[PDB]
């Protein structure tokens, strides 16, 4: 009745397919950005800043109105009337969004969630970040850190406005804020089994033509003991016998 | 909960004779094998704990 | 089966079932429902291969 | 190994009331002092009693 | 798990969405430069020529994904103890457990047993471990009888 | 009946099928009224990110069904005695019955 | 909506089926006749020493 400890290697994996986001389509990008440099000037004014970058940024819950603060879900009690979201949990829980209603669910601002640069994204189908908070909170990285000590986490925000607004602000030029918020943060992204088939370049790092990612699942392998445990036990091996003999004559 | 444990590393018997002449360990030895008297004893406590 | 170990590993996150997104996206959030939601990497199912 | 063995064992191996009750006891609380009262007159007068014949 | 490995699409009915319009073009004898296309009255100048410039427009769906995880669900998420299973707001419920119109409005979340729940083993749910499991659509030794009597 | 609750959708190849294009806004100093939000030159803005607002495209289809239905007509449907079946108005078919054609 | 009257807000509908639920007699008409229930017995008698 031996009795250890085993480990498969790196190469075990009982499930053919995947595990995490495996209803999305094979090659739907998580919504992240991508540092470029961006054509502009009436002669040439190429600007290398963060361009179109967040060029996926889905954002699903909607609030009433968004402040500098985030985007208050909605209106409370009269101790306190702003209820703005907690961008370490429940800052835009990626299940839930406005209404669950297709029609009729037109809200004034959206906002979500996305990936900031730093973190090389990986197609949505296969890819998986270990939570960093207890409330559900997706990974976040802590900021870095020289050596001092991990502090709060790193979260930013980013606002778009709808680039065709007649109205002036009082006054103003033909700019406006009705717009939608992006939580963005680096996250511990890592795919346990996916491998990427199709990468367009040869560098990782995020970038347009790197957004074009299609990655098949792992090829299944399970590992397991032989059947009535054939060659677990040395036989008919000259080498090593084992043997039955009597206490007294041996 | 908080303190390690103990670890056995070597246990012995140990067991002392009585230095006893072979002549009359053998006539002891003969009177201890009848069938008339046998060693009995009891336990002190003699209960049935429930 | 080889659920993960909640003591002897750290950085792990107790994460309770109406927090948990997994599938987000293009899946109902607590209801055979509709599809609600923005793709995002998942976070429930800890691996356990590789 | 073993110390690392028996840290991972060590840690593996881990009304309210009727009103039915309150108004019988009231009434029974009711009964007996009615009663204790009257065995306090008893003995108070058989004290007198002795007392004033003795006077 | 899934058995998948090849994207499931679905295309448009007319074998392509792409609904742009183009006009034939007659590049004349000399070098294919910048300004030699003529656009003879050969083809259609204004409506007609519908070419998709682009490729097809279909869109994609795990078909494997989505069976195993209905046939989960039906099967083994409907059936837990009335404890996991929730209310919504605006759906009124009797009062006792047992009547069936109790137990037909309580919804189950599919973020309960999935697609990824003790993925490559054999575990059997153990918050449904002790529930009668002769109670279901899969009793084949019930239906049978049920059916009998007629429908 | 064919057993299915879960609704089972299509999702487009891009991920999330948006058409939308949004400039990015950094709102300034003051207050977070309806002026004082100012757009600046660090992110794209002319061809600037899309983001998808407001959930994916998506299309459904009952999968189940379509499975059950499909074993129905290929089967027993298409064996039903010659009664039953119509033939097409804009076609023409031999005389005789016994025949492929 | 808490509302039954057609208006766009009770346009968004969602509907899952009623779960299946079979009903039929036991095997074997385990219960269609009294066994072992003292409150009612068969009996087998010979009609003439009853």
């Amino acid at each position: 009745d031996i009795r250890g400890v085993l480990d498969r290697g790196p190469s075990f994996k009982p499930y053919s397919g995947t595990a995490y986001n495996s209803l999305a389509p094979k090659g739907a990008p998580n919504p992240s950005q991508w540092e470029t440099k961006e054509k502009q000037g009436t002669t040439g004014g190429v600007q290398q800043e963060k361009d179109v970058t967040k060029t996926f940024g889905v954002a699903a819950t909607g609030g009433i109105n968004i402040t500098n603060q985030g985007l208050l879900l909605g209106t409370d009690e009269t101790a306190e009337n702003g209820k703005k979201d907690i961008y370490a949990d429940k800052t835009f829980q990626p299940e839930p969004q406005v209404g669950e209603e297709n029609w009729q669910e037109n809200e004034a601002f959206y906002g979500g969630r996305a990936l900031k640069k730093d973190t090389k994204m990986k197609p949505c189908y296969g890819s998986f970040a270990r939570p960093t908070n207890e409330k559900g909170g997706q990974a976040k990285f802590k900021p870095v850190n020289e050596g001092e000590q991990p502090k709060d986490l790193d979260i930013d925000f980013a606002y778009f406005d709808v680039p065709g607004g007649s109205p002036p602000a009082g006054g103003s030029g033909e700019e406006y804020k009705a717009d939608i918020i992006l939580y963005t943060e680096n996250v511990n992204l890592e795919t346990p089994d996916t491998h990427v088939v199709y990468k367009p370049g040869t560098s990782d790092n995020s970038s347009e033509i790197n957004l074009v990612q299609q990655s098949m699942p792992n090829r299944p392998n399970y590992i397991g003991f032989r059947d009535n445990f054939v060659g677990l036990m040395y036989y008919n091996s000259t080498g090593n016998m084992g043997v039955l003999a009597g206490q007294a004559s041996q | 909960v908080d303190g390690a444990s103990v670890r056995f590393d070597s246990v012995n018997l140990y067991a002392t004779f009585f230095p006893m002449a072979h002549n009359t360990a053998s006539t002891l030895e003969a009177m201890l094998r009848n069938d008339t008297h046998d060693q009995s004893f009891n336990d002190y406590l003699s209960a049935a704990n429930m | 089966r080889q659920v993960v170990d909640e003591i002897n590993y750290k950085d792990y996150k107790a994460v309770t079932l109406p927090f948990q997104h997994n599938n987000s996206g293009f899946t109902g959030y607590l209801a055979p429902t509709m599809r609600q939601g923005q793709p995002y990497p998942a976070n429930f199912p800890y691996p356990l291969i590789g | 190994a073993a110390a690392a063995m028996t840290a991972t064992r060590l840690a593996s191996s881990y009304s309210i009331i009727a009103e039915e009750k309150l108004l019988a006891l009231l009434a029974e609380l009711e009964a007996l002092s009615r009663q204790l009262a009257a065995l306090t007159q008893q003995v108070s007068e058989l004290r007198e009693q002795q007392q004033q014949q003795n006077k | 798990g899934v058995e998948d490995e090849l994207p499931n699409y679905c295309f448009p009915l007319n074998g392509t969405g792409t609904n742009s319009t183009y006009q034939g073009v007659k590049i004349t004898n000399g070098n294919d430069g910048a300004e030699e296309s003529e656009w003879e009255k050969d083809d259609a100048i204004s409506r007609q020529n519908q070419i998709c410039k682009g490729n097809v427009y279909a869109m994609e769906i795990n078909l494997q994904a989505n069976l195993w995880k209905s046939f989960l669900y039906s099967n083994v998420a409907l059936y837990l103890p009335d404890s996991y299973k929730y209310t919504p707001a605006n759906v009124k419920l009797p009062a006792n457990t047992n009547t069936y119109e109790y137990m037909n409005g309580r919804v189950v979340a599919p973020s309960l047993v999935d697609a990824y729940i003790n993925i490559g083993a054999r575990w059997s749910l153990d918050p449904m471990d002790n529930v009668n499991p002769f109670n279901h659509p899969r009793n084949a030794g019930l239906r049978y009888r049920s059916m009998l009597l007629g429908n």
